[PDB]
């Protein structure tokens, strides 16, 4: 709902990291939610490499609730980024 | 392409079957006729199945093609080969180093010659004691068992071209070590490796060809007898 | 010997020029050279520094003579322990002449294949000169002569430089020559290895230098990291290890020698633990310029 | 102990 209030955020690396943090968690459903609100950062992190891989990875599993959030995210960063789409 | 195709196609092959009587029934299959035979990378394959017969290795040994893929077996052969090289510069952990090498070298020899790159860049303690008297048994016991399991391994040596780099860089390590020895303290392994270099010429001039290079400085660098020997019961 | 200042200063281009056209007098460009040593000692400063770039421009050179340079030591006291023109050149009045002669032995040096294992020690001493300009010159020097040339205990002192207040062209200068250097003894790239991750971890900014010396070091050599494989990533046989975070500037440091080390030696993927495929995944999705393509199936 | 969070999984430091 928030968007444009993001890009005036001073402190980048400690919100990326919290919100990046349950990435890793084996819950289907927390990787989705995760995985869609990272899609709705791409404004202000777009070039992380990280982030990336993480969702390139994601893209290919057998959740299919997390498969249909990261291919939200990635048609997200798709926009705001280039060597992420080439990939 | 063939052979990465068969890679790509591998693992359903392995999955359908996941059993030692499946794996038996089909290795015990090759097909007659010599032209677009294609079973050669299959069975080579038996390196992925970890088989324990020398059965399935006498075929695969008779094709004698190259292995470049991924092999199961590859993390033991290092576990060894690292464990015989780190007792050897220990002087418990030994036990095993010298026997167990030697048994799996001989139930199944691929494997090592595939392993050969890493054993011969090890053994390149010989500058840090010379003499090797300073040193009990590092500089004496790892070559011991390598010549050992090079004269268990001639038919590695008696393997082609594409695999004997590794092999005239061990030749090469094995000449320095003579030059640098304590002036023959010691002969056993002096006569071990003689027999050893006359072994390889014998079976392939082709490595007598290509070692004649490194040989040229190490005849007149011995001028000894025992050098000399080869230069030229019940 | 004319006894007189700027007369000599041009005699002895002469003498070179003359020389160098030819080497028939009985030996003459040997003799020459042996001239221009015996001069090296010029009481002025002026003359020496003509003296050592013309020896150094020059080539040809009989090679029992050349060593005779250099012989005198406590140089071999330490090679027996682990087991005269430049030797007053290198340590002379100003920097200005120690510059000309590191120009000379490297360009010489170049010149002749052997000649150089003599002069490695010569030049690796002569790093705590106190002239930032002479520590550069001697950096750059042993990285154009680093090829064919061991360091079986040289490896210790010359990274224990690597270590300076910021001296930021120094270390990077440390660093280009680690990437361009060689060692023979797998103990050798473990030291190596340890000083890198002291160095990174006390001066967090030139990683990404410390990363692509790394990449250099590995690929040059690959076999002799094999061994280590086991040992520098935990890989406890029968405990699965705690994925290790993915982004730490140290265990990124380390995978990407093993990565490019990987591109020959076919046998390591058995080695490598579980995270180790995703893991190289990632860097090879995020430093495109640091790990090559290998042959993985996790990314066929 | 973290019934989520995976036993061998990276630790958040902070």
């Amino acid at each position: 709902q928030s968007e444009k209030h993001l890009e005036k955020i001073l402190n980048v690396d400690e919100f990326v990291k919290r919100i990046f943090s349950v990435i890793h968690s084996n819950d289907p459903v927390a990787r989705a939610i995760t995985l869609r609100m990272l899609g709705s950062l791409a404004s202000i992190i777009p070039e992380r490499k990280n982030a990336h891989h993480s969702i390139r990875q994601s893209l290919d599993s057998h959740d299919n609730v997390e498969v249909e959030a990261a291919v939200f995210a990635a048609a997200n960063f798709s926009a705001q980024s280039k060597d992420f789409a080439v990939g | 392409a063939a052979c990465s195709l068969i890679q790509a196609r591998l693992p359903l092959l392995l999955s359908c079957c996941c059993g030692d009587d499946e794996s038996v029934r089909k290795v015990t299959e090759h097909l007659s006729g010599c032209i677009q035979q294609w079973g050669d990378s299959v069975l080579g394959r038996r390196c992925r199945d970890l088989l324990l017969q020398l059965y399935l290795q006498r075929p695969e040994l008779r094709v004698p093609v190259p292995e470049v893929l991924l092999h199961s077996e590859g993390a033991a052969s290092s576990s060894v080969c690292k464990l015989d090289g780190l007792i050897h510069r220990f002087i418990n952990r030994g036990a095993d180093a010298s026997m167990a090498c030697r048994k799996l070298a001989v139930a199944h020899p691929l494997l090592l010659l595939r392993h050969l790159p890493m054993i011969a860049a090890l053994l390149h303690g010989r500058t840090h004691l010379n003499f090797q008297e300073f040193r009990q048994q590092n500089h004496l016991s790892c070559f011991l068992h390598v010549l050992g399991l090079l004269e268990l391994l001639q038919p590695h040596v008696f393997r082609s071209e594409h695999q004997g780099a590794l092999w005239d860089c061990l030749l090469s390590f094995i000449r320095l070590l003579l030059n640098y020895r304590k002036s023959s303290r010691h002969l056993a392994a002096f006569i071990n490796k003689f027999v050893q270099f006359i072994h390889k010429y014998i079976t392939y001039n082709a490595p007598a060809a290509i070692s004649f290079l490194q040989k040229h400085a190490d005849p007149l660098h011995d001028l000894s007898f025992d050098n000399s020997d080869l230069v030229m019961t019940a | 010997s004319d006894d007189y200042e700027q007369v000599r200063s041009a005699a002895v281009q002469l003498i070179w020029v003359v020389s160098q056209l030819y080497p028939e007098s009985i030996r003459l460009v040997d003799d020459a050279f042996g001239k221009i040593c015996h001069m090296v000692s010029d009481g002025s400063w002026v003359v020496r520094v003509q003296a050592a770039k013309l020896l150094g421009s020059m080539e040809q050179v009989s090679s029992h003579f050349l060593e005779q340079t250099l012989d005198k030591t406590a140089h071999e006291r330490a090679k027996e322990l682990y087991s005269g023109a430049f030797v007053h050149g290198l340590e002379d009045e100003m920097y200005e002449v120690r510059i000309a002669a590191v120009e000379a032995l490297c360009m010489l040096a170049q010149s002749s294949p052997s000649f150089a294992e003599k002069c490695l020690d010569f030049l690796v001493d002569m790093f705590n000169d106190e002239i930032e300009e002479v520590r550069l010159q001697s950096i750059h020097t042993m990285r154009k002569i680093s090829n064919n040339i061991t360091l079986r205990e040289d490896q210790l002192d010359t990274v224990l430089a690597v270590l300076e207040d910021s001296s930021r062209d120094i270390r990077e200068a440390l660093h280009e020559l680690l990437c361009c250097t060689n060692v023979s003894t797998k103990e050798g790239i473990h030291l190596a290895l340890v000083e890198l991750l002291k160095n990174l971890t006390k001066y967090p900014t030139d990683r990404d230098s410390i990363w692509k010396c790394l990449k250099f070091l590995g690929s040059r050599h690959p076999t002799l990291v094999l061994p280590l494989v086991p040992e520098l990533l935990s890989t406890h046989p029968f405990f699965d290890t705690a994925e290790p975070d993915m982004d730490d500037p140290a265990y990124i440091a380390v995978l990407v020698l093993i990565f490019n080390a990987a591109k020959t030696c076919p046998t390591m993927p058995a080695l490598f633990s579980d995270h180790t495929f995703r893991h190289y995944a990632y860097l090879r999705d995020s430093l495109s310029h640091l790990v090559p393509a290998l042959r993985l199936p996790g990314r066929k | 102990t973290s019934p989520s969070y995976s036993p061998t999984s990276p630790s958040y430091s902070p």
